[PDB]
């Protein structure tokens, strides 16, 4: 009977300018509450939030993904590995009250796109049409990756997301942003010196810094450097696997290459599990607050 | 000046969070990603000894004062094309006022 | 040979969207620094700024106006009449630093334009082309009106600005904004309850509130109310003049009429002395932050 | 609680600036341009005796939610189109944080 089909249906009478305003609402609030997490901002946690809801997708049965926008219910926002994402949720709620018409799925995914652009990252094409589904469509626990693992688990996990080595290494560039919170995931510290700015520093720090495997106060093991940075085991595995290493080395030299690859891979991640109609409008490219004079 | 003075206690709070990871303000202090900021006011752009800046910081060549510093911190990549420093920028005036005030005393 | 000719020359390669971005910068700073003057904002001082520099115009020899515009250099900055307008200049200079291409005159008037709209006033068409002018042509002091005077003085003064009865009553409506500062003008108090939002309260309070002639702490006599409001003698002279009285009560009952009359009048004011070539683009109507989702 | 509390002192200084001219928080206090707000929480829109609300205010008829009444101060036009209250609106959460806290206690 085939896996279920999710068709993208645009909100009634809504067009580009309407979604550009939602962008501006999120892009303003980022500049507005800048005190979050010791002045890191809500930027990184919104990128993870877009990744977390889209990381529930299973290509085999087409279950999960950003379509349903079912991230709101007791089952999936109370998990162990989503800890700290409630802050990203509370962030988008006053904005959703402003635009009650927009779907939860489109709001979350856009919130990820908005954050990356306003952090001076690459332009990420964004499509609408995600439809909110009843609570019976909510996925189960454990469809998101464990941080303590090797390169094999990483490659294996992302196959379920239909992501290849090229796309997964690009996507990991986002771990240069924000930090790990011991109170949340059981790991502590940032990955580099620029948390709120989108850069290729992730790949640079990975092979440039000297890493030592130590124990944090949660008794978990992470790779720490003298500069005070940190790397998850799944992150350090990218220079462990020779195939992953060459791509790490490449993004370190070419940031522009990294930006273009990330943009496609991130959009694909956000668009996984959606069937776009032929009459659907071309992907929106949103204007940053910097281009609007702000 | 047209650029006022704010709390240096709040400016340090901004510096510890948004600056200290790349910089140090103490005399003879260590460089990290960015150059040491001690005595930055009344000095030239990119003349800190021993470390490699980009071509931009020299070919801009501005004396750092309380005015152009504020202009540089609102959009680092607008004011000086080609700069290394990766920073979101301070979009709030009081934030720039407080931080530079702290920088005023700290780099003495 | 005749009065001077001020030709509007559009800044090189600049269009509407460029000036829209300058609008946004000002409007955002209106949004941002709201603590000024006990949370009145920079709105009233910016529209008085655009007025004071456009009020230096003399139709007879074509001296002054916003073409220069007459603010930007030293001597007349220190007039007894412009005290308090230094805060307006301090406001617009950081905006001029990220937009060095725009002329000082176009910036001052756009400040007035932006301030009105963001205060929920009418749309004011604004036209660029004002060109910077040397210090040798720099209109003197005493070319601006005095607050202690009667209706006849006002009608006579505004004839020099090419303004008629209907046009001056509309312009006077802007005095519903902000207040008088004893330190500055020798007068104290607001004209109504709403200082930072554009409304017809000026006209309503004029013929409704009970006014008393009272001496302030500067020994200047002003008309004070029981609600703590005030009117300049020049303002109160509008109901002291029967022909002015008719237009005052009109704007009181019809706010839309006043909004449209002020738009023409205020647009005419900043445009006084400017000769626009036929190739000059149609007057810009800028979008508010609220319209852009900002 | 869906909305977090703020300071009562800074909200007082914000109340005596942006509010007190139009408003009084005292019990049985007089309306001025706007109505007396005493007992505002636990009461719907426009039931205060003696004041004339344009029907638009008596129209919506919603209890003041913490949580709504604070979304009022966002843009005092949108929520109830055609209202007579002239105000710029509170665009900063920290402003309504301090204000709605002060507007609780003084409303006893
Ligand atoms: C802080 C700056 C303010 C707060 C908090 C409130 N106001 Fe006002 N107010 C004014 C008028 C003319 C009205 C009538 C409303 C109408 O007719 O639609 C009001 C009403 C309110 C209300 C609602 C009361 C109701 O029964 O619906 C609230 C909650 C309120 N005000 C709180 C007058 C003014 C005013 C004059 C210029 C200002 C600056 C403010 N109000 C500001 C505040
Ligand atoms: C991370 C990287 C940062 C951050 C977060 C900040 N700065 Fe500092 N900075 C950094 C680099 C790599 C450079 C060199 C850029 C170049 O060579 O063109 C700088 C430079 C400056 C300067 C110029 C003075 C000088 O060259 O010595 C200043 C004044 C400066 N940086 C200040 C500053 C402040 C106040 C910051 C936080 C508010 C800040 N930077 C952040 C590296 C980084
Ligand atoms: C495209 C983006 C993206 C992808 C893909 C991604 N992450 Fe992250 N993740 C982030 C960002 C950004 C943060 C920082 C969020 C913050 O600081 O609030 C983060 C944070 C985390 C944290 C720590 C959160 C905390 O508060 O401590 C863990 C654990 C984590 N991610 C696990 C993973 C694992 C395991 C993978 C893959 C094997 C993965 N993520 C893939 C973007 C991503
Ligand atoms: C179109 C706009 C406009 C016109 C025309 C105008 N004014 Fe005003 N003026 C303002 C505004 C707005 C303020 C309030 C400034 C503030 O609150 O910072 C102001 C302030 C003043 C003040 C007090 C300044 C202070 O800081 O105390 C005086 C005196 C004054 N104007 C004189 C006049 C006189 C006299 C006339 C005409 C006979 C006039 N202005 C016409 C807009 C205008």
């Amino acid at each position: 009977t085939t896996p279920l089909v999710h068709v993208a249906s645009v909100e009634k009478g809504r067009s580009y300018e309407d979604f550009q305003k939602v962008y501006n609402a999120i892009a303003l609030k980022l500049r507005e509450d800048d005190e979050y997490d010791n002045y890191i901002g809500y930027g990184p946690v919104l990128v993870r939030l877009a990744w977390h809801i889209s990381g529930t997708w299973d290509k085999h049965d087409n279950t999960g993904g950003s379509y349903g926008g079912t991230y709101r219910f007791k089952k999936e926002f109370n998990d162990p590995s989503n800890a700290g994402l409630q802050n990203g949720f509370k962030f988008l709620e006053p904005i959703h009250k402003e635009f009650p018409w927009i779907s939860s799925g489109d709001l979350f995914s856009l919130g990820g796109v908005t954050a990356v652009q306003e952090m001076q990252g690459p332009k990420i094409p964004w499509r609408c049409g995600r439809v909110d589904t009843p609570e019976d469509t909510t996925p189960d626990n454990g469809r998101l990756p464990d941080a303590d693992k090797d390169a094999g688990y990483v490659r294996t996990f992302f196959q379920r997301l239909n992501m290849n080595d090229r796309e997964v290494v690009a996507l990991m560039g986002a771990h240069a942003l924000g930090k790990t919170h011991l109170k949340n995931s059981g790991y502590e510290g940032p990955g580099g010196a620029a948390n709120n700015v989108f850069t290729n520093e992730f790949y640079l720090n990975l092979l440039n810094e000297d890493w030592k495997l130590e124990k944090n106060d949660a008794n978990n093991e992470q790779w720490d450097s003298k500069s005070g940075y940190m790397m998850l085991p799944t992150d350090y595995s990218l220079i462990q696997d020779p195939k992953y290493l060459s791509i790490v080395k490449e993004y370190a030299n070419d940031q522009d290459k990294f930006f273009k690859d990330f943009s496609k891979a991130f959009e694909k991640l956000l668009e996984n599990g959606i069937t776009f109609p032929k009459d659907a409008p071309s992907p929106f490219i949103f204007k940053t607050l910097e281009e609007q004079g702000l | 000046t047209e650029f006022k003075a704010g709390s240096a206690k709040k400016g340090a709070t901004l510096f510890k969070t948004r600056c200290l990871q790349c910089h140090t303000v103490e005399k003879g202090g260590p460089h990290k990603v960015g150059p040491n900021l001690h005595g930055i006011f009344g000095r030239h752009s990119g003349q800190a000894e021993g470390y490699s800046y980009t071509d931009a910081n020299i070919k801009k060549n501005v004396l750092w004062d309380e005015n152009n510093m504020s202009e540089y911190l609102t959009n680092p990549k607008k004011y000086i094309p080609g700069t290394k420093m990766a920073f979101g920028g301070l979009k709030k005036e009081k934030d720039r006022n407080d931080l530079i005030t702290y920088l005023k005393k700290a780099c003495e």
